């Protein structure tokens, strides 16, 4: 009974992060010890003529990016654990997330390490036009 | 190839919107095309779902520098016999809004303690995972009749985990710097540990040089068994599955080969006492 959400290639990393005190640090450490990044993300088919903004209502990848379903790029959504926000709610679930193509092999790790500029809406170091 | 870990146990026929699905597998078929997913204009997200997510099937087989192994060898367990605590859990089944997973109901230890939890599960929603009470029932059958009254005597998990830490700390503080949970067929015991165990690199206590055995979500601090009052999580426990030592039948039949002072009273604590006892006879007697 029920419907599977996951594949065996992610069992180890998701179990490790689901038990960790610090899930983001555990994911970073798992990668540094030679582990494979989380796969089975929701990658979108799009026209690559989007705005390039980081977090959007519909896919907005430009030619330097890929668009993904937001929950699938969030370590806390993937492990079904608490979000480290005051109210415990997610900023990626229910949105699409644009990821630079050069980082698209690890969308979960990308969102853990990077920050969106509040002024222009683009990733700091990957599109932000503020400085 | 799929796994049962994080299986969606809801009764909703359809999958999720691409922005809400945790994985490609969980996106509804209607969005799948050309090897990927598409956003379909006019097809909205679902803003009211509650989908129970199964915690059955954890695999603690990672090798990450600085993080200890949870599962240990028979030889390592033997050196730490003073840390042995038999552990068994009897579960109840998800019902009504969900089906297909087991939730911890009675947690039993070789100390003779049984703790009863409110049936609680990990329910995905549009905004987060809600760790909450879920509809449940004991499995049907005369061997599971004793669990019926326990369905209304449970304590909330925030209380249960404090009690586990207090019990382990009182039992082990003068015996060992760690805990080794002694298990028989570990799958459900490992699922139950998700509710009261955290892991990470080896740490020292906040008030001394002993290794940390407990963690507090109140202050994000670590403590040994002596300094853990009020602490809510067991930190970096160890464990061993006795069934993986070559036994062929059930727990009781193997326990009874070496011991006769532990009559099966059919409770989680009795299974926990029998598992520790069998391991002790196998490693130390004759
Ligand atoms: C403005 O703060 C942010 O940069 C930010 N807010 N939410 C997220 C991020 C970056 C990572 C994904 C989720
Ligand atoms: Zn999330
Ligand atoms: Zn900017
Ligand atoms: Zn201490
Ligand atoms: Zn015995």
């Amino acid at each position: 009974a029920g419907n599977a959400t996951e594949v065996p290639a992610n069992s180890t990393v998701l179990s490790f992060c689901a038990f960790a005190v610090d899930a983001a640090k555990a994911y970073k450490d798992y990668l540094a010890s030679g582990g494979q990044p989380i796969t089975n993300c929701v990658k979108m088919l799009c026209t690559h003529t989007g705005t390039g903004q980081a977090i959007t209502v519909t896919p907005e990848a430009n030619m330097d990016q890929e668009s993904f379903g937001g929950a699938s790029c969030c370590l806390y959504c993937r492990c079904h654990i608490d979000h480290p926000n005051p109210k415990g709610f997610c900023d990626l679930k229910g949105k699409y997330v644009q990821i630079p193509t050069t980082c698209a092999n690890d969308p979960v790790g990308f969102t853990l390490k990077n920050t969106v500029c509040t002024v222009c809406g683009m990733w700091k170091g990957y599109g932000c036009s503020c400085d | 190839n799929v796994t049962g870990l994080f299986k969606d146990c809801s009764k909703v026929i359809t999958g999720l919107h691409p922005t809400q699905a945790p994985t490609h597998l969980s996106v509804d078929t209607k969005f799948k095309t050309e090897g990927l997913c598409v956003d379909i204009p006019g097809i909205p997200k679902d803003m009211t779902y509650r989908r129970l997510i199964s915690m059955m099937g954890f695999k603690m087989n990672y090798q990450v520098n600085g993080y200890p192994n949870m599962f240990i060898t028979r030889e390592e367990a033997i050196r730490h016999v003073r840390a042995w605590i038999g552990f068994d859990v009897e579960g109840c089944h998800a019902t009504r809004e969900a089906v297909g997973t087991n939730l911890p109901l009675q947690l039993g230890f070789s100390t003779g303690v049984n703790l009863v939890a409110v049936p609680t599960g990990y329910v995905d929603t549009p905004n987060n995972t809600d760790f909450s009470r879920v509809s449940a029932k004991p499995p049907p059958g005369d061997q599971f009749k004793h669990l019926i009254p326990l369905m209304y005597k449970g304590l909330p998990w925030n209380v249960v985990r404090i009690k586990i830490v207090q019990m382990l700390s009182d039992t082990l503080k003068n015996l060992s710097d760690r805990v080794v949970f002694v298990l028989w067929a570990h799958g459900f015991e490992l699922t139950s540990m998700k509710y009261f165990v955290k892991i990470g690199p080896e740490r020292t206590c906040c008030l001394c040089d002993r290794r940390a055995t407990c963690f507090s979500t109140a202050s994000d601090t670590y403590a040994c068994w002596h300094h853990s009052i009020g602490f809510d999580y067991v930190y970096n426990p160890f464990m061993i599955d006795v069934q993986q030592w070559g036994f062929t039948g059930n727990l009781q039949s193997n326990h009874d080969l070496y011991c006769q002072v532990h009559g099966n009273a059919h409770v989680a604590s009795c299974d926990a006492i029998m598992t520790r006892c069998l391991a002790v006879h196998e490693c130390f007697v004759k």
